[PDB]
């Protein structure tokens, strides 16, 4: 359910997953839940989104 | 002051920020040297405080 | 806009001496707004002080007043036989509407405008004035036609913001008629149905910088500078 903030900053739903090392591709629903418990401008969310292509 | 959208569709919205060529309109209207605007939403948001540039 | 009263119409003081008069109206009325003036008679004429604490250009120092909302006031530090003179009270409308104080004589005891037309009509006729502009931009500035009989209190006329935006009295409005023009760099006032009310002085007046342009000119919500007027009467 989580988003791409709700992953990378830690949000405690989101199941941290520090195993989770590198991988095939990632997975989003297109209307995901989780967005940030304290809400904030997210600047640039394209390009770490590019830059975690891989 | 705000507004937000009772219409249901998308709404197109315009302003404008002031930089008068000389300081004496300024005072005269206004009454500050200080320029300061804050003109907000939730995905944009950007502030203002411009001076005189002749 | 709102009925003004001076205090006093007329006034008898000795030199070396200060001079209170208060100018004051029904409502309270935001203090930015007045302008204060003199004239000798037969002279046009002449600004001093707005806002109830400002002063004009080329000046002592000895008229300064106070005074805000229902009450404004212009005091003065010293007087002269200089200054024998009947002094004025000028107030922008909100209801964009000059209002008037019908002057104050002090008694001391022991760039231009240029008018047309002025003359005689016959009563209830027709006849036009025009003014034309000398040396700015009549683009910018909001204009008001004035009235003065002799040795009254002054009447006004009309006016008009460069947008369009007139303002006329109830009394006067349709019978007369102003119109525009800055690319010729004069104005007109087609004026008919003509009674006895019209027997006296008239100007032609620079009011207001509206918002915006490029100059050495910055506003105030008073005039910027007057013209000679002249007479107008109905007569058989
Ligand atoms: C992770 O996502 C879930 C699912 O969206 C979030 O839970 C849901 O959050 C909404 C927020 O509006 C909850 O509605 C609110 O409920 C509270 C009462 O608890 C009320 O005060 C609000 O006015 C509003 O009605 C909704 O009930 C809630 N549902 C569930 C099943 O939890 C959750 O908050 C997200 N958590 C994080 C850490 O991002
Ligand atoms: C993803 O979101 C759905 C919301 O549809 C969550 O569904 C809830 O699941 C719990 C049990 O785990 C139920 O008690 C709730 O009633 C469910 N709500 C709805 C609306 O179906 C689901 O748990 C979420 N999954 C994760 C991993 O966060």
């Amino acid at each position: 359910n989580c988003s791409v903030a709700g992953w990378i900053l830690g949000n405690p739903e989101c199941e941290l997953l520090i195993s989770r090392e590198s991988w095939s591709y990632i997975v989003e629903k297109p209307n995901p839940e989780n967005g940030t418990c304290y809400p904030g401008h997210f600047a640039d969310y394209e390009e770490l989104r590019e830059q975690l292509s891989s | 002051k705000s507004y937000a959208n009772n219409k249901e569709k998308e709404v197109l919205v315009l302003w404008g920020v002031h930089h008068p060529p000389n300081i004496g309109d300024q005072r005269a209207l206004y009454h500050t040297e200080n320029a300061y605007v804050s003109v907000v939403s939730s995905h944009y948001s950007r502030k203002f405080t411009p001076e005189i540039a002749k | 806009e709102i009925v003004l009263t001076q205090s006093p119409g007329t006034l008898s003081l000795s030199p070396g001496e200060r001079a209170t008069l208060s100018c004051r109206a029904s409502q309270s009325i935001s203090g930015y707004y007045l302008t204060w003036y003199q004239q000798k008679p037969g002279q046009a004429p002449r600004l001093l002080i707005y806002g109830a604490s400002s002063r004009a250009t080329g000046i002592p120092d000895r008229f300064s007043g106070s005074g805000s909302g229902t009450d404004f006031t212009l005091t003065i530090s010293r007087l002269e036989p200089e200054d024998f003179a009947v002094y004025y009270c000028q107030q922008y409308g909100i209801s964009p509407v000059i209002t008037f104080g019908g002057g104050t004589n002090v008694e001391i005891k022991g760039v231009q405008l240029v008018e047309s037309g002025g003359g005689l009509v016959q009563p209830g006729g027709s006849l036009r004035l025009s003014c034309a502009a000398s040396g700015f931009t009549f683009n910018i500035y909001d204009m008001h036609w004035v009235r003065q009989a002799p040795g009254k209190g002054l009447e006004w006329v009309s006016g008009l913001t460069t947008g369009g935006d007139t303002s006329y009295s109830g009394s006067v409005r349709g019978r007369f008629s102003i119109s525009r023009e800055n690319a010729k760099n004069s104005l007109y006032l087609q004026m008919n149905n003509l009674r006895a009310g019209d027997t006296a002085a008239y100007f032609c007046v620079r009011g207001v910088r509206e918002v915006g342009a490029t100059g050495g000119d910055p506003f105030y919500y008073a005039m910027a500078v007057w013209g000679q007027g002249t007479t107008v009467t109905v007569s058989s």
